[PDB]
């Protein structure tokens, strides 16, 4: 599945993401590679508002 | 016909990520018995409301909008459990959540299609 493969190595270098969220995001693309952009997408949007002020 | 024991819940700060499990056995219950497994949350004055399903011979899934990306459903049929991944949470996803489910394949997103119901576990998200 490469919008699997992607999204991991996409979440794995997003730099606002602490370790927990990381491993959680990685581990819903395990759980539901059907929702691989969707997953990416939320994972985009918790980078985004965790963007330090 | 089959029980279900969900477990995991606790609390979280906003941000957090949990991830809930759900225990299913029956006395003929195999790993492509036509069964559809869901969560539900009741959240602080509100009924149970339908947050993912996953069918289990398939393991075809479904989620409620609301909760789309930020969590997943997903079922291991050789230990006979559904989990669902929770991340990116919020304090609005404060809530009992049940694990549920149906022998055949539901008719609605409510409550009234799922006849074998765990016993509940409190998620808290603090901000």
């Amino acid at each position: 599945n490469k919008d699997q493969q992607s999204a991991f190595y996409e979440i794995l270098n997003m730099p606002n993401l602490n370790e927990a969220q990381r491993n959680g995001f990685i581990q819903s693309l395990k759980d539901d590679p059907s929702q691989s952009t969707n997953v990416l997408g939320e994972a985009k949007k918790l980078n985004e508002s965790q963007a330090p002020k | 016909q089959v029980q279900l024991q969900d477990s995991g819940g606790g609390l979280v700060q906003a941000g957090g990520s949990l991830r809930l499990s759900c225990a299913v056995s029956g006395r003929t219950f195999s790993a492509h018995s036509v069964y559809t497994m869901g969560w539900f949350r009741q959240a602080p004055g509100k009924e149970r409301e339908f947050v993912a399903r996953i069918y289990w011979s398939s393991a075809n899934t479904y989620y409620a909008d609301s909760v789309k990306g930020r969590f997943t459903i997903s079922r291991d049929n050789a230990k006979n459990t559904v989990d669902l991944q929770m991340n990116s949470l919020r304090p609005e996803d404060t809530a009992v959540y049940y694990c549920a489910a149906r022998d055949g394949i539901p008719t609605s997103r409510t409550v009234g299609s799922y006849n074998y119901w765990g016993q509940g576990t409190q998620v808290t998200v603090s901000s």
